[PDB]
């Protein structure tokens, strides 16, 4: 469940 | 007097504090949505989601922040993401509204389904917090303070966020004697009020369990709901 703050994270 | 590198540290901070704002659209939905608990409540369910969208951009700017083992990052941002929601809030309750928002915004807040049990402790904080006349430099520094605070459950490199927590508390006991040097204990005094500011995890628990109105994807994501 970590899936939309990783994205957040992981992003540019 | 700040170090030049001490300087350069807060100009970044600062420069990353000042990027993402309060969204007029929102702004405007305080003053001109109806008044009504459902709608009060979604007013500030779409705050709150703004809010975690500008936490993680803020966060991930932090010097060194990249670097953490990835879980210790999530650990961080969960850990923090309640108490820094109540500094942001307290920072726009008393300095980021005209006379007029604040007053319907604490009106719309006292009637959004919440309990008293979380209200009567929320303002509270807001005044205690108003009654430190912080600087906008003052809460950009306490909000990176308190996202990387080393003692959240489950963080396994508990010294390298120690180490990234530090300078950013050296420099606010700097600010605390520069802007006041009249109170030598205003420091230990803003230091106080995250020690109120972690209560309000508990709280913030207790409003959660206490429900089912739906929440975002994302702040179901980040309160664990
Ligand atoms: C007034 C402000 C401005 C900005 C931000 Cl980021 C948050 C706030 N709030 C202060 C705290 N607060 C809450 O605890 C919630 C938590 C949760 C979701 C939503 C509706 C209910 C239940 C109260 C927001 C009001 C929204």
């Amino acid at each position: 469940d970590h899936q939309l703050l990783r994205y957040l994270l992981d992003k540019d | 007097e700040l170090t030049p590198d001490q300087q350069t540290l807060l100009h970044f901070i600062m420069d990353s504090y000042n990027k993402q704002r309060m969204p007029q659209e929102i702004t405007n939905k305080i003053l001109k949505e109806a008044f009504s608990a459902e709608e009060n409540f979604l007013i500030l369910t779409e705050m709150a989601t703004n809010h975690v969208q500008v936490l993680v951009e803020f966060t991930k700017k932090l010097p060194g922040f990249q670097t953490l083992d990835h879980e210790d990052q999530i650990a961080l941002l969960k850990g923090s993401a309640v108490e820094a929601m109540f500094l942001r809030s307290a920072e726009i309750f008393n300095k980021k509204l005209p006379s007029g928002h604040s007053d319907l915004l604490e009106a719309r807040i006292r009637n959004s389904g919440i309990s008293d049990e979380y209200i009567t402790p929320m303002f509270s904080f807001y005044k205690s917090i108003g009654e430190l006349k912080m600087t906008q430099e003052e809460y950009a520094l306490l909000t990176a303070i308190v996202i990387l605070s080393p003692d959240r459950q489950y963080i396994k490199d508990r010294e390298a966020v120690e180490k990234l927590q530090e300078p950013l508390l050296d420099v606010l006991q700097k600010l605390c004697k520069i802007h006041q040097p009249e109170n030598p204990q205003h420091f230990a005094c803003l230091l106080g009020r995250l020690t109120e500011l972690r209560t309000f995890n508990h709280h913030h628990a207790e409003m959660l369990m206490s429900w089912r109105h739906k929440f975002t994807p994302l702040l179901c994501e980040i309160w664990d709901v």
